[PDB]
């Protein structure tokens, strides 16, 4: 409703760009931070007034040269040092301690490469990890242990980038690029067992490791939603928001309206539709977003580097409220947005190693 | 703090020097062989029984060392190696089966600091332990395999050392008499030929309690029983005899070098030299008719040293193991003798090749009667090496 | 093409080369007068015979003729102080390396001065002396590193013994110069009363 | 085998062992590389194996026979135990340049506290 | 001469400092052989390559395209954590591996032509690092025995056929019951033959009958007994024995 | 509006640490550094990139589950 752009940078590697999260780790009057994650360099950047921006810390990986286009958030609760987890290529993470200005921590064991890094809503020190291998691994970075790992089998038929946690962190979900839903509750009693003793193990205590849990079938399933190649899905409570290269973001609700989301079984397939967002030229995948903390408002980049928002109020895609926010300098591509931890600023990526930020007119 | 870091930049640089070492004796070397162990140990031996089938080149040897573990149960481990004893070949010279295979285990509490059998009887060994009484173990009684119960039978058990100790020595010619140099100060003695089965625990004959500092280092002249030598932390060694009443009062002491000295070494060809090293990166030896002048010094190491052996067979050569992961060698014949302008650089005539490639610490080396030139090798990583000098070197 | 990323693809390992070849010229990994592809150094055969025991009274007449020490009680006259106020003069004593600790110990011991006034002039008298007594130890010297002397008011370090087994000094005469925090200096001699 | 060859049992196109080598470690090493290469000269004047000293005097002393003694002392900062001099050598000593083999067991670390970098550090377990 | 050359795109020839040394390590030599030797030793990092000068020699040099160089210890030690990774201090638990480099001086040459010929490991142990058969990750020293993962069945497949039987809309779930009970127990055990199926009924009750009792599901059961009598496997003998158990 | 303010309210409750800008290194002085403009009128800045540790090449393996048996399809 009201975002304009008054800033924007460029940087010299002129790789093509990937995430960016703005640091919601954060306090209401601390400086709030945005990172940016290269194909082997990571950087980080602060807002200033009068659209003013400071390059933060900056590194590069020379040894490892593969693509690195995952990053999630990560806070000590002990410490109260906030921290950010990021893996590529290659599926080892690593994990970045400005105060420490060193990163030591050792997380290997994945099987191709990582495409998607998320942490708990609450627990700051459980990592979510997403996998093209169609399953779904999951790390314990305080104890440096694996947490049980999901779609073994009976995952996607098709490689899986995207996920989302429920701020509780109830369920976790699962669309492969076979354009299927599968969706894990995380309040199982096995799950939440295997998360207690993650925290309780001593590398002298036993000869045994971590005796990690392969748990394989998803709450739900459904193929016939998307025609195209999906690579954005979100939540929104109970509903299943999502977006595919069809040019058309869609949500809905497994079931009936008034069926709930925490009862459902794995060999249910019935869906009713009731969304439907529609854009252009971002028919493409590589295609990310981002979604206000408060989840109101949505900043949906093109490939041509113009933003389409929509408001999620009591104004639904019935009515979608439209408003189409464009530069004409980028056209490149828009690999991935952030709104910030409140609404007034916010950022875009532009893929040829180029920055746009724009300032919501609160 | 910055060491920590700097020690890190070491992992790197040790490897490839190793690595380094390991390119440069295949073209330059005869015997390469190693073994990777389980736990580290602090005591290396051979078994000085060999048996050698007629027409199999590999000639058989065995091994004696103990079990140090950081907080499992120890053992007491034999080990057993073939090694091929022709010339002619180029498995590579035998079957492709294996040539080393160890099955020995009787179970050990604590860490084995000073585990030797006594030379008139392999069968009876003492070990030194961090506890204050010294285990006895047999082959012959104690089975191969582990107790399931952890329950191990060091019978006969020596003490008179209130604490641990490191320096074990039996009497070369007297059987039954050991020398142990302990924290407490103090020299014990035993007559296990006069001690019959008495409640499976041994006390000290005799205690000689000479240095007031700790003595660390013990050990009978190699010729004598009547003589033997005692060297201890207090930066000099203290040289004693038998009847000793006064068991604090030595036969000779005198200062030898300028830091902690407990290693000391006597010639068994010439029955009047002796030769120690010190952590001051010294090697030295003195003569028996000037018993407070040293004939030479060597400062060429670089580490803490505490492991010096005299080559056997051969009197103008002594072997030493080093904590700088080094391993040195020198010839006694050829002190400050004419030497070329490279060998210069390379250094004095009388100093011999260094050893030393070495992935973790070794400070304990060995051989065994009728093999002068075979080398095993015990360390923190759990390596055990073997190593047969090449003989175009010296002739 | 160009070369720029082809030399240091090449200097890559010859900085780690060069960082070992440093590195092994003080600590080299091998003997290299030992290769058998460079046997022709050490062309002496292995004469095992060489005699031993003569050592013994050889190591005798090594020990005669290499002890010393410093001769009788070290004594020192004044001179002329020229600077931008007295002056003292001080002997230490160093110690070697042991095993625990991480470096050696160091102590010092005075020995004299003398009530300079404030920068004296050009001939200023006829001026004054300093005593000491036999205060190197030689027996110290055994297990400790050689003594050294200092002078304050501005400073400056001297040693007066060697590991090599001579004394530095005699009586002559000597122009030390301080330093603060040409330049700072002074004259003087040493007596040997 | 009986017919076991030389240490080249390999490929031509085989997987790269991965290293054990680090970037960080040579990024210092490149800067101390350099460092004492300015202040000692080892790669510039020494060739990678000498290092230059220009001498400082400090003290005079003079006999009564024919020799007058200078004190000298040497620029790099890793320099070897002072010596005195005459003329005849003075004037001469005033840029010298020495190889890394006769530098003395000090030197050890002079040049760089890393060269031998100890490992323990420490009496932690003997 | 020392040719560097960038497949045959940069060439850096570069010219010997004078004759008998080494460029990187410049070691005294003084001959060929035991120069160029050196070369490959002291700089087997790169690859190298003589070539017959008209009166003497030339050395082309490259990138050793698949340098062996790597690390040399516990193949754990970098998989353990950092901080505890390259710690040193204290004792590990390692595998037994036993390696000979050099046996005997045959076979293995010198001369002028030997070097020429060339431009132109008696292992034994657990060498490489042993990842679990599960998880895929490095498996501990410490549990060579205990790392199997050796059983009679995995544990998804149970809950496989507990899908596959129960989506049945046509079956009750008192049989239903009663029959995945009679599923996860056969390959739990694993028995094929026929005095194993009636070894199998029997070891059914009195393990995990108690259950069916503690589920009441019997009369399906009983049902169940009579069908697998009726299907030659079961005698009469048997299906007694689990009525006189509940009874 | 619930769920949100209560993760936010979470949030509240646990202090967090600010962020700390780079500076020159002594034994890191001539790090590599790379430089990023502005689209717009924005200075241009250059920061050093630091190189994070070494990672062990470990080889690729896709997923699965254990299968012991062979099974028609």
């Amino acid at each position: 409703y009201s975002f304009k752009c008054v800033n924007s940078l460029k940087e010299d590697h002129n790789q093509p760009l990937f995430g960016v999260q703005f640091n919601w780790h954060s306090k209401e009057g601390d400086p709030l931070v945005f990172a940016t994650v290269g194909s082997n360099r990571v950087t980080l950047y602060e807002c200033h007034s009068q659209g003013e921006i400071r390059l933060l810390q900056s590194y590069v990986d020379a040894d490892a040269d593969e693509n690195f286009y995952t990053c999630a958030w990560t806070y000590d609760s002990n410490t109260s040092h906030p921290l950010l987890a990021v893996a590529g290529s290659r599926g080892i993470i690593r994990i970045i301690n400005p105060i420490t200005m060193q990163c030591i921590k050792h997380y290997v064991g994945h099987g191709n490469a990582i495409n998607e890094l998320k942490f708990h809503p609450r627990d700051p020190n459980l990592l979510l990890s997403v996998s093209k291998d169609h399953a779904l691994r999951l790390w314990n970075i305080q104890t440096d242990t694996l947490v049980a790992i999901f779609g073994g089998v009976e995952g996607h038929r098709d490689e899986v980038l995207s996920a989302d946690y429920d701020l509780l962190g109830e369920k976790i979900m699962s669309c492969g690029m076979d354009h299927s839903l599968k969706l894990w509750r995380i309040n199982s009693k096995r799950m939440m067992n295997a998360i207690k003793e993650s925290y309780d193990y001593n590398p002298n205590k036993t000869n045994r490791p971590f005796i990690s849990q392969k748990i394989h079938f998803p709450d739900f399933s459904t193929r016939d939603i998307h025609r195209n190649y999906v690579d954005c899905v979100r939540w929104l409570g109970d509903l299943i928001l999502s977006k595919s290269c069809e040019n058309a973001i869609v949500c809905w609700k497994p079931g009936k309206m008034e069926d709930d989301i925490d009862k459902i079984k794995p060999s249910e397939s019935n869906v009713t539709i009731l969304g439907r967002f529609d854009y252009s030229q971002c028919d493409i995948w590589y295609m990310r977003f981002s979604m206000d903390f408060w989840q109101k408002m949505l900043a949906l980049g093109n490939q041509v580097g113009k933003l389409y928002v929509w408001d999620l109020e009591v104004e639904d895609p019935h009515k979608a409220k439209c408003t189409t926010l464009t530069h004409h300098k980028c056209g490149a591509a828009i690999r991935q947005t952030s709104f910030s931890r409140d609404s007034s600023i916010l950022i875009a990526v532009c893929d040829d190693a180029s920055i746009w930020r724009w300032d919501r007119l609160r | 703090k910055e060491a920590a870091f700097d020690d890190a930049v070491e992992e790197r640089v040790i490897n490839e020097e190793y690595k380094i070492w390991k390119k440069n004796t295949p073209f330059l070397y005869d015997l390469v062989m190693t073994h990777a162990l389980e736990w580290p140990s602090l005591t290396a031996q051979w078994l000085p029984d060999v048996t050698r089938p007629e027409g199999k080149d590999f000639s058989i040897h065995r091994l004696v060392l103990g079990t140090h573990t950081s907080d499992e149960q120890n053992h007491l481990v034999i080990a057993s190696v073939q090694l091929p004893n022709d010339d002619a070949q180029f498995g590579g010279f035998g079957s492709v089966s294996g040539k080393i295979e160890i099955e020995i285990k009787i179970n050990h509490e604590g860490e084995v600091n000073r585990a030797r059998y006594m030379p008139q009887n392999p069968c009876i060994i003492a070990t030194k332990t961090p506890s204050s009484d010294v285990l006895v173990f047999d082959y012959t009684k104690h089975p191969s395999k582990p107790d399931p119960s952890g329950e191990c039978n060091p019978d006969l058990r020596l003490r008179g050392h209130q604490k641990e100790g490191y320096g074990l020595s039996w009497n070369p010619n007297l059987s039954g008499h050991l020398l142990s140099a302990s924290d407490d100060h103090t020299i014990c003695l035993w007559d296990i030929s006069a001690v019959p089965k008495e409640g499976k625990v041994v006390d000290a004959k005799t205690i000689f309690t000479g240095h007031t500092a700790v003595v660390e280092d013990v050990s009978w002249h190699l010729l004598h029983e009547s003589l033997f030598g005692s060297v201890a932390d207090d930066q000099k060694l203290m040289i004693w005899d038998t009847r000793s009443n006064n068991t604090s009062k030595p036969s000779h002491s005198v200062d030898a070098h300028t830091a902690e000295v407990n290693c000391l070494s006597f010639n068994p060809y010439s029955e009047f030299i002796l030769a120690t090293g010190s952590a001051d990166k010294t090697v030295a030896l003195w003569d028996l008719r000037n018993l407070k002048l040293k004939l030479h010094s060597f400062e060429s190491h670089k580490d803490e040293i505490f492991q010096v052996q005299w080559s056997p067979h051969n009197e103008t050569i002594l072997a030493s193991s080093g904590t700088d992961r080094r391993l040195n060698v020198w010839d006694l014949s050829k002190i400050g003798e004419e030497q070329s302008p490279e060998d210069a650089e390379d250094g004095p005539p009388e100093l011999l090749f260094i050893h030393g490639g070495h992935t973790a610490k070794i400070s304990d080396f060995s051989w065994n009667p009728n093999e002068p030139w075979v080398i095993c090798s015990v360390s923190e990583d759990n390596i055990m090496q073997v190593w047969q000098m090449a003989e175009n070197i010296y002739n | 093409a160009d070369h720029e990323l082809f030399l240091q693809a090449f200097e890559k390992p010859t900085q780690i080369y060069r960082f070992l070849r440093t590195r092994n010229l003080i600590a080299p990994i091998f003997l290299h007068r030992t290769l058998t592809y460079m046997s022709h150094r050490n062309s002496r055969t292995n004469i095992k015979r060489k005699t031993f025991k003569v050592d013994d009274m050889l190591s005798k007449v090594e020990k005669m003729k290499g002890e010393q020490e410093s001769h009788s009680h070290l004594q020192l006259t004044f001179t002329g102080f020229f600077h931008k106020v007295t002056l003292e003069v001080l002997l230490v004593k160093v110690c070697h390396k042991k095993r625990k600790d991480v470096s050696c110990p160091i102590r010092q011991v005075p020995t004299g001065k003398k009530q300079v006034p404030l920068n004296p002039d050009l001939n200023q008298t006829k001026p004054s002396l300093a005593v000491s007594s036999n205060e190197f130890e030689p027996s110290n010297s055994h297990m400790v590193k050689s003594y050294s002397l200092l002078f304050r008011v501005f400073v400056a370090q001297m040693t007066v013994f060697d590991k090599n087994r001579r004394l530095q000094l005699l009586d002559g005469e000597y122009e030390v110069a301080m330093q603060e925090m040409q330049g700072p200096t002074l004259q003087f001699t040493l007596r040997w009363t | 085998n009986k017919r076991r060859k030389l240490k080249n049992k390999r490929r031509r196109s085989l997987p790269r062992p991965h290293d054990f080598f680090d970037a960080q470690t040579l990024d210092a090493i490149r800067h101390r590389a350099i460092c004492f290469n300015l202040s000692a000269h080892i790669e510039s004047l020494g060739k990678g194996h000498s290092v230059v000293f220009h001498s400082t005097v400090i003290a005079k002393r003079k006999e009564d026979s024919g020799k007058i003694k200078l004190l000298l002392h040497w620029m790099p900062e890793d320099i070897l135990p002072d010596v005195w001099v005459n003329e005849s050598e003075r004037h001469q000593l005033k840029t010298k340049v020495v190889h890394l083999s006769k530098l003395p067991k000090d030197t050890a670390l002079l040049l760089d506290p890393n060269i031998y970098r100890t490992m323990p550090q420490k009496r932690l377990k003997r | 001469f020392y040719q560097f050359l960038y497949n045959n795109n940069t060439r850096q020839q570069t010219e010997a400092r004078d004759d008998l040394h080494c460029p990187w390590c410049t070691l005294n030599c003084r001959k060929l052989y035991s120069l160029l030797k050196h070369l490959k030793l002291c700089h087997s990092r790169f690859i190298f390559n003589y070539v017959y000068h008209p009166k003497g020699a030339r050395i082309d040099v490259s990138i050793n395209e698949c340098y062996d160089g790597s690390y040399a210890g516990n193949p754990q030690d970098i998989h353990r954590q950092p901080g505890f990774a390259f710690s040193r201090n204290g004792p590990v638990k390692r595998t037994p591996i036993t390696h000979i480099l050099v046996c005997r001086p045959k076979r293995t040459k010198a001369s002028m032509s030997e070097f020429l010929e060339s431009e132109d490991t008696y292992s034994s142990g657990h060498n490489r690092l042993y990842f679990h058969s599960d998880t895929c990750l490095p498996l501990r020293p410490q549990e060579m025995e205990v790392d199997s993962e050796d059983e009679k069945d995995p544990e998804w497949l149970r809950e496989k056929t507990i899908t596959q039987i129960e989506e049945f809309s046509d079956v009750n779930e008192g049989e239903k019951e009663v029959m995945k009970l009679w599923n996860l127990h056969v390959m739990k055990h694993g028995f094929i033959a026929d005095n194993q199926m009636n070894h199998a009924c029997m070891l059914f009750v009195e393990n995990y009958g108690q259950k069916i009792i503690k589920k009441n599901l019997c009369r399906n059961f009983m049902l169940h007994l009579v069908s697998m009598h009726d299907f030659n496997l079961i005698s009469i003998m048997s299906i007694d024995k689990a009525v006189t158990k509940l009874r | 509006l619930e769920r949100t303010e209560i993760l936010n309210q979470e949030w509240k409750q646990r202090r967090i640490q600010p962020v700390h800008i780079l500076t020159s290194v002594s034994s890191l002085r001539g790090t590599r550094e790379c430089s990023v403009t502005s689209d717009l009128d924005f200075p241009t800045q250059v920061i050093p990139l630091k190189t994070l540790n070494a990672v062990a090449s470990v080889p690729i393996m896709y997923s699965w589950s254990p299968l012991q048996q062979n099974f028609m399809v």
